[PDB]
DNA sequence: CCTGCATCCGAGAGCTGAGAACCCAACCAT
DNA sequence: ATGGTTGGGTATAATGGGAGTCGTCTCGGATGCAGG
């Protein structure tokens, strides 16, 4: 539980702009 | 030193968060065969061999360069992981 | 940059500094041979005289280096921080000084020769005590320090 | 560049009737100076056959056309009564220093490759002295001193060096854009 | 090591232990020169 | 080259034989060649005389022993893996007490290993050395009480494992109490057993005051000595019935039995000299007429009381004084083990005597010899003092034979030894070298005998001194112990003399180790030579007086690790001891008598002596030493040459014309070079490699065995399935590689097939190894002298040789403690060169000098420059040799040669030389107002020359120290250390990678590496190290498959070591259970352990 | 004796020896026990060691790695690369080719150069007194058998060149490589964690020349 | 009855590399 | 049906063992002893 294994940082997500919008387009439905 | 390391260190509140983001982006790039990149062909990392210039096979370099471009969004609870994975398969077979 | 035997410049004042010391010693012996001094005080005065003489020799060596040979290799190395400290330079040029017996007490006669002049057999054997003691110090204290580091890791790892 | 000795399988052995072992014999042979009279010639194989008791030198090599030994007095081996020496020595042209593990030249199965030091120049010095010419002062006078082993004369080596330097200076004549 | 505020998640206990222990291993009472309650024992006592 | 030698001290006596500490000791212990009637009572004869006679009636009495001839020679023992030994026979007599029937028999008791001529042993085919052990001498000692000032403690100490230490102390109540076997009890009862009355104690101890009054006790005294004996027994053995005879036997065995208690001869001498008495035997008390009589107890009580009362003439004892510490050599240790074996033999003999028909009992039948072989073999194979002999070079073996160890059985422990026993004592002067000791945890515990020192018959080291009478130094030499040395005033060896009279009013001297200044009349003895203060290795360092002791230690140790070279040279500057070193190592060959050389060969020399007797010396050629170095002897004579007695015939390894040759003389420049000599790194020229300088030969031995298995025997053969002839090329028709074949990693050496219908179990070249096959040995069952292990049909050995050149990563060192790895090999045109075109060979960084304080290398470099231009070599003895003015004169001659060479040919001073001279004029190195030639000579006399840079041709802006240096190649070579592993064998239990390069193991990631990874916050890297790379079996399998298929490595699992921990905790009846977030059990065993 | 040998009285020993038998507690505890020898530290795969020499021409983020060392350390990636190319038809053939020294060719070295592009390795010198005893470097393939070390990291490693040896480790996954390149790279660690003062700084010859 | 004060026992003590009775008869296994 | 393996028997009288270990030093807790 330290560094990259810390709960403060290890759940971070990363995604581009293309995928992010269409995931909302699915939620917008 | 890695190029633009100060910029990357300043883009996050914790350096370990930067490491996590870079590693996850590299995994995403490796899974889809570099088809999901946000780099345009002229910014693609290149490697020099006897045969000629080719794409850089190292995914961590790709992820770091993409983070420099600033077209990637990172944070907490952005998208449920299952939906992200399904969409990643659908967009990139 | 190079090192030759002549680069360990021996100041002239050192000789004077020794001869003057050989004066004071006589006085001390007289002050003990007639009765105005005990044994402990005589030992302490001899030791203090020799340590002050060693300090004077060190000062003379470095003053000579600064005034006459500012580009001397040993002086340049010591001043720039590349290698060496004043004590080692003095041992090379001026004199080694007092040595300690294995029990921990100082000898009465010092090593008045530098490493350039060459030591005698007796002086070499006298210094062997301190050399061996330093080696043993390293060997048997590094373990205690490593133990302390492990204890600190097991108390602060969380 | 290569040596073959009869009834000898490797370099770490001895020959009966011979004072020196193979390692020392090869060390002696590395000092042999051979002059090729024909520029087109690339390799030669010298044959030596001797029987004790004698002092085998470089002059005992069998004569070969267009090949000269510049140091015939070089001592090779000492043989006692009953000792025999049968050698085939392969000598090549080349440049620089090539270790045996690099070229690995063997003619027969039992041949021993030898480290090759091809350079015929032993020593080079040059001296710059003060000179002048009328009103000009602080001018240079250059003196090159060359010691070779006799296979190539100092003048020939100097000419080849000048040719090499000129050829390398030629290379600055084809600009390319980056 | 970075001249900036510490990042959340840094294992500062291990860093502190190493920082205290490293100088004691070598430079405390390295080669001593025989020339003309203290040191490590005092630190361990404390 | 002409040899010039310095020094004015003339040595009266030569060095003693340097290996006599081993050879003489073992000869005295064995006494093999002495006729039995004149054998002394030492050695194994003493063991026989002490164990015998055996009484229990029947009596067995010892008469004599003899040693037969060895069954096999030394070379056969080395080749066939046998022990070089001699059979031991004992002549015994069985005697009936009443009948007088005599049965005489010669009994075979077994084999005793034989020491070779050089002083080593051949045990199971391996060369071994027994290291001498230093320990506290037996006797009576008096020490201050640490708890209570003014009180003293008396100690009686016997030989190790030959009795208990006995303590005497005056308690605060005044009652004297003696501790034995951890039992305080009053000594008065023992005094009563010894037969002492009130009056006797009062008369003998009346002077000393109240201590005797406090000792007195009437209750003990009123009793008879028998009652005191029983009371003592029941106090010492609570619970045991107090039988009179049982108590008598116990007390007799405790202090009075010569077969159990034994103060040595040294202990007897110490007791006699300390207590001022004469001892009848070697035990504390005598048993005669059914009564005990005292020998030591009253004198030690008297000394203790007189010490406590402050009577003059009684002092405390220094525990580390060399008069109180003694040396057990190989002979004494072997004799002790022999005595233990003889005790077992006698015990078995008594057991068999008390059994069986007395009429059918013969001497041969009673003796079972097996425990004797057990003891001797265990000593010579398993004792820590028995060590694998170090034979990197002859000096290595010579150093190993003169080692003194405080460790071993009955010695100190490495981890708990304090400063007191590791310190240089003042009595070490002339007996133990103060310099040569190993750095690390063994500092001060392993030391070396001084050059002139000799261990006496009692085990005390003695050193020689010249007798001086009336201020006149004589040639009489007296060898003295530390105790005898303490009584005199001893002058230094460098005391100036005119003829042999002390020509100095003030003389530096030692009195009990204290330096003093005395008048010549007060001088009693003089040192023989400075050489006697240091060991053999330290005596080979020229200008030692200009070196710091630590770097002198480093150089003395590193001289042992030097590797023999094919073109080895003796040093340009020597101390004058190399010839004796090479002679005493038995490495070279010398003429026995005057004669003429008849035959010279690479492996044989026939010499015709004046007596018409022809002697043939075979030459040892290309023999693998214990450390892999090749030792060969090369002839140095021709047919018809006249040889006098002692003349050299053949050079041994690391020898040049009878001088020790551990390295090469190279031209060095002391200057920085582009950072390639950064922090002790070394830069060398390719020209060294061109002339085969620093080239060594090394031999490796590979073993394979064909044995018997239950599923079918293994067979060495050429017929192996499933390989092409490209892998089968070099193996001969018997399946063994042919001599002369070059082998590379992966090549087959010996082919072997094992039943599975057969599979390949051949012997191949390990990675990073190879060379030329030079030897092959095949041993089968049944050949004479071969003793194979059961089940093993045959063994094949292959010896493969390599010729190693100097490469980047190899370690070089000089004799003054400067060491470094080669970091760059430059081409000849890039090296700095002299104005005449001569390039240097080595560039050394000056930054290693100022802090290490080893100025001897600089003076050696100056003298080497002088010798290089004058073409001569120098002998410079330590502390008495070349000084600066002599070196300046030699350099003046060298400069006249060096500049006349350039002047005769018509050359002046170079322009670059003029610019360097102007810069040096700024630096203050040359005096302004002189011609360029004068200033060049000025620089030369300081050991500096103008040097040109090979890259540019411009000079270095300052003059540079240039000269000849002797540098050796060390056995630490990068070829033997480079190792890497991807995957390989795993351990049986922990399922973790194996360790070591030989096992193709992996590096250990220990606790501190884990701490570093944690401090970096690299959680995932650490988890990979813990699981995917070490002991997560499914994890590592999946990781390898994923990498081979191009995917990313999967998530790790629980390591197998944790499962092992859980299983071992269950074995201790502890329920360790892993729980989930709801405290429900989680099965980490996948269900394989659930019923 | 089974649970805790050598606690009360004489420990149980095997006949013919004086060595005490190793009980369960002896297995569990001590410097040689399970906890300290197999759980808090392990031997690992993909590791090597060699002598170090000065690398004055290297950059701060680079280390000189021997060619054969790199061949053994990156063997699985190399097998994948050669199978992808036409060097070998399949992985087994590539392994058979790489198991014999004389069976190695020229193109495999180019494949190896392709494999390690951008990757880093971990260099470690014992004793690891602080965290800067392990550092990440980009490997430059060199000839010979010695690791080449940058002059400016020697003070952090407390390393010199009189016989020192170092260990090399290869982080495998993307996470491990990212951690090594971002957090443990030598060029990213210039100040001391203990004092905040520069630790990678000119020393010895560099100071002398300046 | 409390307290302090020697006394005894147990648990530590850096990292990496390498190195000795014999015989006779019944009885399961394969 | 054979070896290999296992159980039983011996009769003058015998009646409590034997190696060993003495050169660490501190530190902390448990404890028995002395005083009041
Ligand atoms: N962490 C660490 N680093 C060390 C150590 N000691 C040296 N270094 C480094 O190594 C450089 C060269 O040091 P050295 O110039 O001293 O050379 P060396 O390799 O140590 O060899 P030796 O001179 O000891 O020769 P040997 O024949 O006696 O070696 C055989 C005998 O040595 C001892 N021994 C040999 N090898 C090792 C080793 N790896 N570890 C521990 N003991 C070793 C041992 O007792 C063995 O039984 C130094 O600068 C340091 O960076 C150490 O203790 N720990
Ligand atoms: N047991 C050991 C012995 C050594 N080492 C390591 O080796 C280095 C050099 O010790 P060293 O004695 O080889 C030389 P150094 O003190 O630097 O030399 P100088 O004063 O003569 O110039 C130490 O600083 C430790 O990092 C270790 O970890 N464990
Ligand atoms: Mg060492
Ligand atoms: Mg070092
Ligand atoms: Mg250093």
């Amino acid at each position: 539980p330290a560094g990259t294994g810390s709960d403060f940082v290890r759940f971070t997500q990363v995604v581009d702009q293309k995928t992010l919008k269409a995931i909302e387009e699915a939620r917008k439905e | 030193a890695e190029p633009g390391i100060d910029k990357l260190f300043g883009m996050v509140d914790s350096k370990y968060r930067l490491t996590v983001v870079v590693a996850k982006r590299a995994q995403q790039l490796l899974r889809h065969g570099f088809k999901n990149t946000v780099l345009e062909p002229e910014e693609r990392p290149k490697m020099q061999t006897l045969e000629g210039l080719f794409d850089d096979p190292n995914a961590v370099t790709w992820a770091m360069k993409e983070l420099l471009t600033g077209r990637l969004v990172f944070g907490e609870n952005l998208v449920p992981e299952d939906r992200l994975q399904k969409e990643m398969e659908r967009l990139y077979p | 940059i190079t090192i030759g035997i002549d680069d360990a410049v021996i100041p002239e004042e050192k000789k004077q500094y020794l001869e003057e010391a050989d004066r004071k010693l006589l006085q001390i012996e007289q002050a003990y041979e007639m009765g105005f001094l005990t044994d402990r005080e005589r030992y302490d005065q001899i030791l203090q005289l020799w340590t002050e003489t060693t300090e004077k020799v060190t000062q003379a060596v470095f003053k000579n280096f600064e005034e006459n040979y500012p580009f001397n290799p040993l002086y340049v190395m010591a001043q720039s921080g590349a290698r060496g400290n004043p004590q080692q330079i003095r041992q090379l040029c001026g004199l080694r000084g007092l040595m300690q017996k294995p029990s921990g007490e100082t000898f009465e006669v010092p090593v008045r020769s530098s490493f350039r002049e060459g030591l005698t057999v007796l002086e070499y054997f006298i210094s062997s005590h301190g050399a061996r003691k330093g080696g043993a110090d390293t060997a048997l204290r590094t373990a205690d320090s490593g133990y302390l580091t492990r204890k600190l890791v097991d108390v602060t790892h969380e | 560049t290569s040596v073959y000795i009869e009834d000898v399988l490797h370099e770490f052995s001895t020959i009966p009737g011979v004072k020196e072992d193979v390692v020392e014999i090869i060390l002696n042979l590395k000092e042999l100076v051979v002059r090729f009279l024909n520029p087109s010639l690339q390799t030669v194989t010298l044959l030596l056959k001797a029987e004790g008791p004698k002092e085998v030198k470089a002059r005992d090599f069998l004569p070969v056309a267009d090949v000269e030994i510049m140091n015939p007095d070089l001592h090779i081996a000492t043989l006692e009564e009953g000792g025999r020496l049968n050698m085939e020595v392969r000598v090549d042209r080349g440049v620089g220093y090539v270790p045996a593990e690099k070229h690995g030249i063997k003619d027969r199965i039992n041949a021993i490759p030898v480290d090759a030091v091809f350079s015929p120049v032993r020593r080079v010095a040059f001296q710059v002295e003060d000179t002048r010419l009328g009103q000009r002062t602080d001018l240079d006078k250059l003196t090159l001193r060359i010691w070779t082993d006799g296979s190539v004369t100092p003048l020939e080596a100097l000419n080849q060096a000048v040719e090499i330097l000129r050829e390398h200076l030629t290379y600055f004549s084809n600009p390319q854009a980056a | 090591s970075m001249a900036r505020p510490v990042s959340i998640g840094e294992a500062v206990g291990i860093v502190a232990a190493q920082s205290i222990g490293e100088p004691g291993t070598q430079l405390t009472m390295r080669t001593f020169h025989t020339g003309g309650t203290q040191g490590l024992p005092r630190v361990i006592e404390l | 080259m002409e040899i010039k030698r310095f020094g004015r001290i003339r040595e009266v006596i030569p060095l003693p034989p340097l290996t006599e500490i081993q050879v003489e000791s073992y000869r005295r212990a064995l006494q093999a060649d002495v006729p039995p009637e004149k054998r002394e009572n030492v050695g194994i004869q003493a063991a026989f005389r002490e164990t015998f006679p055996i009484e229990e009636g029947l009596v067995l009495d010892f008469l004599e022993y003899r040693l037969g001839e060895p069954p096999f020679p030394q070379d056969e023992c080395r080749e066939k893996d046998l022990t070089y030994q001699a059979p031991l026979y004992a002549r015994l007599q069985l005697i009936h007490k009443d009948t007088g029937l005599i049965k005489e028999d010669e009994v075979f008791l077994g084999h005793i290993p034989l020491m070779t001529e050089d002083g080593s042993f051949i045990i199971n085919g391996a060369d071994r050395v027994i290291v001498s052990q230093i320990h506290r001498s037996p006797g009576v000692y008096f020490t201050p009480d640490p708890a209570r000032p003014g009180r003293y403690i008396a100690s009686i100490i016997p030989l190790p494992k030959r009795g208990p230490w006995i303590d005497l102390e005056v308690e605060p109540n005044g009652v004297v109490s003696m501790k034995v076997n951890k039992r305080k009890f009053p000594l008065v009862l023992l005094l009563r057993v010894l037969g002492y009355d009130q009056e006797t104690l009062a008369r003998e101890l009346g002077a000393y005051g109240e201590l005797v009054q406090g000792l007195m006790d009437e209750s003990v005294f009123a009793m008879r000595p028998e009652e005191a004996l029983i009371r003592l027994f029941t106090l010492l053995r609570p619970g045991d019935p107090p039988k009179r005879d049982k108590a008598v036997a116990y007390v007799y065995g405790l202090i009075a039995d010569p077969r159990r208690y034994d103060l040595g001869e040294a202990g007897r001498y110490k007791a006699e000299e300390k207590l001022g008495i004469r001892l009848s035997g070697r035990t504390l008390a005598r048993f005669e007429d059914g009564e005990f009589k005292d020998e030591v107890f009253l004198p030690t009580l008297r000394y203790l009381f007189a010490l406590t009362a402050g009577v003059p003439g009684h002092e405390v004892d220094d525990i580390d004084h060399l008069g109180n510490r003694r040396i057990r050599t190989v002979g004494e240790l072997m004799t002790d083990q022999f005595r233990v074996g003889l005790a077992r033999l006698a015990r078995g003999v008594r057991e068999r005597m008390l059994m069986g028909s007395e009429d059918s009992l013969t001497p041969a039948k009673l003796v079972n010899s097996r425990p004797l072989e057990a003891a001797i073999r265990e000593f010579f194979s398993r004792s820590q003092l028995s060590q694998f002999k170090d034979e990197t070079n002859p000096l290595s073996s010579l150093r190993h034979k003169r080692r003194i160890s405080a460790l071993g059985p009955g010695g100190l422990t490495r981890e708990r030894a304090g400063f007191d026993v590791r310190d240089v004592h003042r009595t070490h002067y002339g007996r133990i070298c103060p310099v040569e000791t190993p750095e690390g945890a063994n500092i001060g515990l392993i030391t070396s005998l001084a050059a002139y020192a000799r261990v006496d018959e009692l085990g005390f080291i003695r050193t020689p001194y010249r007798r001086v009478v009336g201020g006149v130094v004589t040639d009489e030499v007296v060898y003295m112990t530390a105790t005898e040395e303490d009584r005199y005033t001893i002058a230094q060896a460098n005391t100036p003399l005119e003829g042999n009279r002390i020509a100095a009013e003030r003389v530096v001297a030692r009195r009990k180790g204290e330096p003093v200044i005395v008048s010549p009349e007060e001088v009693e003895f003089m040192d023989v030579s400075p050489k006697q203060v240091f060991s053999v290795n330290t005596n080979l360092i020229p200008f030692l007086e200009h070196d710091d002791a630590n770097r002198a230690l480093m150089g003395s140790n590193m001289q042992t690790q030097a590797v023999p070279l094919i073109r080895a040279q003796a040093p340009v500057v020597m101390t004058g001891l190399e010839e004796r070193v090479v002679r005493d190592s038995l490495a070279a060959l010398y003429a026995e008598e005057d004669g003429e050389v008849a035959k010279v060969d690479g492996n044989r020399i026939v010499v015709r002596y004046e007596d018409g007797r022809l002697v043939e010396y075979p030459l040892r050629r290309f023999y693998r030493s214990n450390q892999g170095t090749a030792l060969d002897q090369r002839p140095r004579v021709v047919v018809g040459q006249r040889v006098r007695k002692g003349d050299l015939l053949a050079d041994g390894p690391a020898s040049e014309n009878g001088f020790l040759a551990l390295g090469q003389n190279v031209l060095v420049a002391i200057m920085p070079f582009d950072g390639y000599n950064f922090e002790d790194a070394i830069v060398i020229s390719e020209e060294l490699l061109k002339r085969d300088f620093y080239t060594s030969i090394h031999i490796e031995r590979y073993e394979i065995e064909a044995r018997d298995t239950k599923l079918g025997p293994e067979r060495i053969t050429r017929d192996i399935p499933h390989l092409s002839e490209a892998a089968l090329r070099d193996l001969d028709e018997e399946g063994v590689v042919r001599i002369g074949a070059e082998v590379k990693p992966g090549d087959i050496l010996v082919g072997r097939t094992s039943f599975k219908d057969v599979k390949d179990t051949s012997l191949r070249v390990p990675p990073g190894e190879g060379g030329i096959v030079v030897r092959t040995v095949r041993l089968r069952r049944g050949d004479p002298g071969v003793e194979l292990k059961p089940g093993v049909r045959e063994v094949v050995r292959v010896y493969v040789a390599q010729k190693r050149k100097l490469q980047v990563g190899d370690k070089l060192a000089n004799r003054h403690g400067n060491k470094g790895v080669v970091a760059k090999i430059l081409p000849v045109e890039d090296m700095p060169h002299l104005p005449d075109g001569t390039p240097v060979d080595v560039i050394l960084n000056p930054l290693g000098v100022p802090s290490r304080m080893n100025l001897g290398q600089i003076l050696e470099t100056h003298l080497g420059l002088a010798g290089y231009f004058l073409g001569q070599r120098y002998i410079s003895p330590i502390f008495d040799g070349a000084k600066e003015p002599e070196i300046k004169e030699l350099l003046a001659q060298a400069f006249e040669v060096y500049f006349g060479k350039r002047k005769g040919e018509g050359f002046g001073v170079d322009k670059r030389e003029v610019e360097v001279l102007r810069r040096a004029e700024k630096l203050g190195l040359v005096t302004p107002g002189k011609t360029p030639e004068e200033q060049l000579k000025e620089l030369f006399l300081q050991g500096k020359v103008v040097l040109y840079d090979g890259r540019t041709g411009e000079p270095i802006e300052g003059p540079i120290v240039v000269g000849q240096m002797f540098i050796m190649k060390l056995y630490h070579m990068v070829e033997d250390k480079m190792h890497a592993r991807s995957t390989g064998p795993y351990s049986l239990i922990t399922q973790q990678p194996l360790g070591g390069k030989a096992q193709f193991g992996g590096q250990r990631f220990g606790e501190m590496e884990v701490w570093a990874l944690e401090a970096y916050g690299a959680a995932h890297t650490l988890q990979e190290m813990l699981t995917l790379k070490s002991d997560d079996i499914e994890g590592r399998n999946a990781a390898y498959e994923a990498i081979i298929k191009g995917e990313d490595v999967p998530e790790p699992s629980v390591p197998e070591s944790f499962r092992v921990l859980v299983k071992e905790l269950q074995a201790l009846a502890l329920d360790v259970q892993t729980l989930d977030e709801k405290d429900n059990p989680v099965d980490i065993f996948e269900g394989l352990a659930s019923k | 004796a089974l649970l805790d040998n050598g606690r009360r009285g004489a420990p149980v020993t095997n006949p013919g020896s004086d060595r005490p038998l190793r009980s369960l507690t002896d297995i569990l505890s001590g410097k040689q026990g399970r906890f300290r020898q197999n759980l808090l530290g392990k031997r690992v795969d993909y590791s090597g060691r060699s002598v170090i020499v000065v690398g004055p021409q290297l950059k701060l983020h680079q280390c000189g790695l021997p060619k054969r060392m790199a061949l053994e350390l990156f063997k699985p990636f190399l097998l994948k690369k050669m199978e992808e190319k036409g060097i070998a038809p399949n992985v087994k053939a590539a392994r058979r080719m790489l198991e014999r020294q004389r069976d190695i060719k020229d193109e495999v070295w180019d494949a190896l150069e392709e494999v390690i592009h951008g990757k880093v390795v971990l260099l470690n010198r014992a004793p690891t007194l602080h965290r800067l005893g392990i550092q990440a470097f980009q490997p430059v393939l060199v000839e010979g058998q010695s690791i080449q070390l940058h002059p400016l990291v020697c003070e952090a490693f407390n390393a010199d060149f009189d016989g020192d040896q170092m260990a090399v480790h290869v982080p495998l996954s993307s996470f491990a490589q990212a951690e090594a390149r971002i957090q443990m790279l030598s060029a990213h660690n210039l100040l001391s964690p203990a004092s905040g003062e520069p630790l990678a700084k000119p020393s010895r010859d560099i100071i002398l020349g300046l």
